[PDB]
């Protein structure tokens, strides 16, 4: 299962050069430093990385790279990707559910989950929950076991992966080294950049890749280093590690004669010989959709001290403001508290959207992965992500509020008068959710994110209608109050409130006001607000919500379509 | 406008009262709000609640529960629904109109001695 | 602002035909459309206020009607001192803007 | 200068045994794994762990540990601890000024500066920037050298230190260590716990501790480890690195006879002989306010990208406000702009002080580092924090705001009716600033602080006074309406803003108000919110809110010194 | 609540004597004071509205002073017609609270 | 209550105006606002601002800037300052006064008729 590679000099500008040598079956290694052209090689060579850099040719048992490649090639990324909310066995079948052909049936596919999992000793723990932050029932030894069981369910035989130890210490990593050492040859290819190894590891690879300052250094066996560097003239301290002792070399013991004396030495053209000789999606929709839901919404489960508790919090709100206003009077009094409660509302559907950014910038790692993976396409991870955790988290404190509320305070009492208040705060909380979206779809650090989030929000807040008369602005600024989400629903909450009622008591104006500087019924603070009165005067609101909503998702879309995947 | 108070003048403890104060020459259903004004044997007058021209109302705080005023709008009428008397408020009662865009009880009944006793 | 506007730009009535002038506003008024009548060199003096209201010193005849947007006066069986133009005038927002006004012809 | 410690029997529920052995001059070291006892004994020897768990007697050359220990005792803490922001020359100056005794005048002190600044070599750098996140002029090579500079001045004879190489790899590692190397037989007895090490550095150690599972396992010199495990009966992987070797051995190659077979060996009784025989703050408070405000000062001024970035948005935030409400007419929408415009400034005064949290979080580290070393004494770190960045960054939002938007707004026009605005906004910006400074105070991690203040924030601004009438609140819920510091903001910006202002054109309501539904005038809509009107309705706001400063920095006072520092 | 009090509980005037009679609350009413005038054996009927104005129907004696808490009557040289009690009535609250009320003695 | 109109009956373009309106009967620094109404020759009013009884002002805003009412309260007047005249104003000012709590200009004054030419 050889992989013979020639000449990748790629330029982001370059991080490398004329590399050469082949990548024949057994355990091959990427020494390297921290970060010369290590983890960079073992990129490039993964098809990761946009070919537009790339300026040579790889090979593939002598088959220049097949379009269905990354079908037939697991790389398993080095930090943990595995959802930790679900369980091991749960995570065998969603990387097997999406990734090898749905023709055949569920059993067969359990039979091949049970096979890796013997294969790869974890019925130890085939069913323990992995976890996150709030339940950690295994540890990293059985973590980086399943991150490398997950692609072996489609069973490549080549099977990159970078640095598998880098975050476990001697015990478990002597166990997934030699792991790899025993799965290797039943005709497998692995090709891992270890970090500094040890001399009891250093054992048996038959390959390693002594590559720094973006240009290659040796490309021969692992009884070979040794040697090569023994008629380089050195002693490498006699008793020592010598997989250290190459970087002692690089570092400072220089660098454009050191790279320079191997091609002379015999490995070049050892290995350049026959490189020269050899140079002359899968499933539909439905599953991609009917998947990404499952996982999403067994995850949102797993960990349920983040989202269960905001729905504690919104109940705690919603009884501590149906007791503070829970007369709500028809007296001069009233109009305050009336137009209080309903802006208090609106403004926290909507400041209580900006934590559902995470949606989307904590999982940006394993999105990619996945994505360049091919696993679905990026509209299914969309609306899958969407009808999994926007949809019922978002449309919970919408019931919560206007249930609890409604009946304390003693709003409008009709039925349509109480469902339109619940539609449209379920409206301005998926509007608000949305636009966070919008704006937190690409970035993985979520500082900037809130901030700018924050700051929109709160200038909505002032457009909203409660802190400026809207009449009042000045012509080139009253533009400005079509961008608010809060306007669109602190009016709609007002005009389904304020229409029929009468906040002068022993004073019956629907018929005339007198003294004309009394807001004596609804429709004059309506009015008096710039608010229309017809029917369409309220649904206008929706209308235009509806299409916040759709912009903000189409924006967001397009900004997951367009991202770097390399 | 015009208002006329006309009930029992006498009661016993624990029972209740009604008291029918039936106004003419102006539809309770049209403007103002319409008060209860009593007044004690000390001449020291307490407001005793409104039911306005819709029909909400408001009782004053110190009478919880104790008092309730409903109208039947088709005569123009009233009431006072006053339970659980106590035989200290032998007051006098006065069936007020307040105003609303001025603020004062313009006009006022003619007063029954309810006399809650055995 | 609030563009007050009486399609019905002029009449023709004889003494006795209960006529009536429309003022439609451009905006919501909330029964705060006043009525001036201008004679023939004088300055437009009162008529209505609140659009429903009267002003002691004029008849019974004058009489507003409508809410919201569609006010109008209604004049009944006009008497010979009738005559002149009438411009309603809204006093709700802040540039109070009167109207184009309705002369009167007399058959 | 040895240090012959003898059975540290550490309860915290152990977490060591009955060590013993003495660290003699040289370079003596911790292998130990991971976590295990390593950096646990490192610490109780150092005389940082709470003598309460500490049940056994060390002793320092013959004398049971003088009180001023601490005094003539480096300690070296394995992350960075010096100030990025300041620069090298003037870091040793800051550790040299709090200290040693000023009773020597500065220009031995220089002296010494330059003595530490070449026995330690760093005149290459000696005025560079060291930097944290914006600017970042010398690298962990330095940084690390400047850390053991700076508990250099003193110069103790126990120089304790904890795993120097953990984050620098090998270059300065080697540099670092034979630095170490070096300078120890000045008579210095460094004492560090190191993490897996190399053979280059094993050349010259004296003595190591090898230490796991609570229980000690080695205290010979550094060439015999080699000698105690051939006895022991191992081939230490004929050319390997020993000092992986061992933790080879504990890992998984058990332990309670591990532990065992080493007593019965000649080294317990070698060294358990003598140890038998053996057997039988300085400153004013002055200075440590005046050096602490300093360098905090030129610490905020070091990295302004952080707090001049505020100051640029609320200039920002003054202009857009001031361009909104141009006008403030005196009509029926001059009300809503007038309790608009303040309640803006006042909540926006609150919730941009949650952001002064990190003021005691960022540096608890810090603090605690330099609190067991005897550098000051707790209250003087208050309030020499307090003067250097509470109140130059708190007042300046005060006088933005005021100055920027009292002209265009165009509010009440007096001298001292525009100097209360001013001074009530930095009252509220101190209070809000100071109770967020009083729940911090004491964590570590900010997440559930600023969780918290956003809370209170949001209930104390619901009780402000806008979005609910405050007279209308039942009997049981009036009485929380006094905790708000956003309400005594509100109350006192209002209560001087709409005295003598008269919100309906072309009524003079001041003889007699008609219609009594109309708010003709700011002293019903001053009186309608529940509000005094005596001049005292006003300072009793701030009688109200200089006391909740004071209260809030007491408690934050008293949790700086309560909390523990070990 | 807010508690109305007219400390002089009563008084004792001679047919001309200008006396006046002071109600000072217990809140800050702004000018909604009103007061009432009970004779002996009818309802009270107002007499002073927003604590300055008068009532069609009574003389130019009677007139209102004061303002934010003492608030007082005035009369102006009583008449005979002039004796009962006199209650002030704040209106500005929601549970409206009269006060004691002062008699009137005739020398 | 009782305003008179008075001032010059000729100006030219680009000049100012006066017009100082002589309230009597009533002290213009006591109730109301005072008006400035004016009427085109084809019969179509227009507001042209106003002046609180306290002092402040509120202008129509189709003129910016080129209108200034002030008041020398002593002798109870109030001005109308009109500059950069177009000789297209050849309106009536009729000298209005508003009334704030019922909302009508129930007085008017007896108008100049400007002529803006040369
Ligand atoms: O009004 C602000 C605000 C402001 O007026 C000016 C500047 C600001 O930074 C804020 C602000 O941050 C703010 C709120 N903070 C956002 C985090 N809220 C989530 C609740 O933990 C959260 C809420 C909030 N107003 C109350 C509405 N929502 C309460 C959150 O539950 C504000
Ligand atoms: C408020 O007053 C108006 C008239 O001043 C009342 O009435 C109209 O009233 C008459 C008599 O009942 C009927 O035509 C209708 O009831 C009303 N018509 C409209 C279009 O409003 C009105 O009823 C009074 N308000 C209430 C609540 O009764
Ligand atoms: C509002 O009206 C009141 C009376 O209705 C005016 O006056 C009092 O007015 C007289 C006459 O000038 C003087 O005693 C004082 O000026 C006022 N005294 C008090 C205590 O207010 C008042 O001037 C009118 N408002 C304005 C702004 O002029």
């Amino acid at each position: 299962a050889v992989l013979s590679f020639h000449n990748i000099c790629y330029r982001v500008k370059e991080i490398l050069s004329n590399i050469n040598g082949i990548m024949k079956p057994g355990l091959n290694a990427i020494l390297g430093p921290t970060g010369g052209g290590k983890s960079s090689l073992l990129d490039v060579l993964a098809a990761r990385k946009d070919p537009s850099g790339l300026s040579g040719d790889v090979l593939i048992n002598g088959a220049p790279r097949p379009a269905n490649f990354k079908c037939n090639s697991g790389y398993v990324v080095q930090d943990d990707v595995v959802m930790g909310t679900l369980t091991v066995r749960e995570n065998l079948q969603f990387s097997a559910a999406l990734r090898l052909a749905t023709t055949m049936t569920n059993h067969e596919k359990n039979e091949r989950i049970n096979r890796v999992i013997q294969e790869l000793g974890l019925d130890k723990v085939a069913d323990s929950k992995v976890g996150t932050q709030f339940i950690r029932g295994v540890s990293g030894g059985e973590r980086k076991r399943t991150s490398i069981g997950m692609e072996l369910i489609t069973d490549p035989s080549i099977l990159f992966l970078d640095e598998p130890t880098t975050g476990l210490d001697s015990s478990t990593a002597n166990a997934v080294l030699l792991l790899l050492k025993r799965m290797s040859k039943q005709g497998r290819t692995i090709i891992f950049s270890i970090h500094q190894p040890r001399y009891s590891i250093f054992k048996l690879f038959d390959s390693l890749t002594l590559l720094a300052s973006g240009r290659l250094m040796f490309h021969g066996p692992a009884q070979e280093a040794l040697g090569y560097f023994e008629s380089a003239g050195y002693h490498c301290e006699a008793y020592n590690n010598p997989a250290d002792f190459f970087l002692d070399i690089i570092n400072g013991d220089l660098i454009e004669k050191l790279a320079e004396i191997y091609v002379n030495s015999s490995f070049y053209k050892e290995t350049k010989a026959e490189l020269h000789q050899l140079s002359g999606y899968t499933t539909s929709f439905c599953h991609q959709l009917r998947w990404v839901s499952k996982r999403s919404f067994k995850n949102l489960l797993g960990n349920p001290q983040a989202s269960i508790a905001q729905i504690i919090v919104t109940v705690v709100l919603g009884l501590v403001i149906g007791a503070i206003y829970f007369g709500l009077k028809n007296d001069s009094t009233g109009i305050q508290n009336r137009a209080g409660v309903l802006f208090f509302l609106t403004t926290n559907q909507c400041f209580s959207s900006v934590s559902a950014v995470e949606l989307f910038v904590v999982e940006k790692k394993l999105f990619i992965h996945e994505y360049i993976s091919g696993y679905y396409r990026v509209s299914s991870y969309f609306l899958g992500k969407l009808l999994s955790d926007l949809l019922p988290m978002r449309m919970l404190p919408s019931i919560i509020f206007t249930c609890i509320v409604y009946f304390m305070l003693g709003l409008k009492p009709k039925a349509d008068a109480f469902f339109v208040m619940m539609f449209t705060l379920m409206m301005v909380a998926y509007s608000a959710s949305s636009m966070a979206l919008a704006i937190a779809a690409g970035q993985s650090v979520v500082s900037v994110a809130t901030l700018l989030m924050t700051i929109c929000f709160v200038f909505m807040m002032i457009f909203s209608g409660l802190l400026v008369n809207l009449t009042t602005i000045a012509s080139w600024l009253s533009w400005l109050q079509y961008f608010s989400i809060p306007r669109y629903g602190f009016t709609a909450l007002q005009h389904n409130e304020f229409l029929g009622q009468n906040f002068c008591p022993g004073l019956n104006a629907t018929g005339n006001n007198p003294c004309n500087y009394a807001t004596c019924t609804g429709e004059e603070y309506l009015v008096k607000q710039g608010i229309d009165l017809s029917p369409w005067g309220l649904w206008k609101n929706h209308v235009a919500l509806a299409c916040m909503i759709v912009i903000f998702l189409t924006i967001a879309y397009l900004k997951l379509l367009f991202l770097k995947k390399y | 406008v015009q208002l006329q108070e006309s009930g029992p003048g006498l009661v016993k403890p624990s029972q209740s009262l009604s008291l029918t104060c039936t106004v003419t020459g102006f539809s309770i259903t049209s403007d103002y709000a319409w008060n209860w004004i009593r007044q004690f044997p000390g001449k020291k007058l307490e407001w005793m609640g409104y039911i306005n021209f819709d029909g909400g109302t408001t009782y004053n705080p110190s009478l919880r529960g104790r008092i309730s005023i409903t109208r039947d709008t088709s005569k123009n009428q009233f009431f006072l629904q006053l339970r659980s008397v106590t035989p200290e408020d032998t007051a006098t009662y006065y069936c007020a109109t307040f105003y609303g865009a001025k603020g004062t009880l313009d006009y006022w009944g003619q007063g029954t001695s309810v006399t809650v006793s055995s | 602002d609030i563009v007050l506007t009486q399609s019905p730009s002029s009449f023709s009535v004889s003494l006795g035909d209960r006529v009536t002038i429309s003022c439609k506003a451009s905006g919501y008024i909330l029964n705060r459309l006043a009525w001036y009548q201008q004679k023939p060199g004088n300055a437009p003096r009162l008529l209505i206020s609140g659009a429903t209201s009267l002003e002691t010193g004029f008849p019974s005849r004058f009489s507003g009607t409508g809410s919201g947007k569609d006010y109008t006066l209604s004049i009944s069986s006009l008497q010979t001192e009738d005559v002149g133009t009438y411009y309603c005038q809204q006093y709700w927002s802040t540039p109070w803007t009167f109207g184009g006004g309705t002369k009167l012809e007399i058959r």
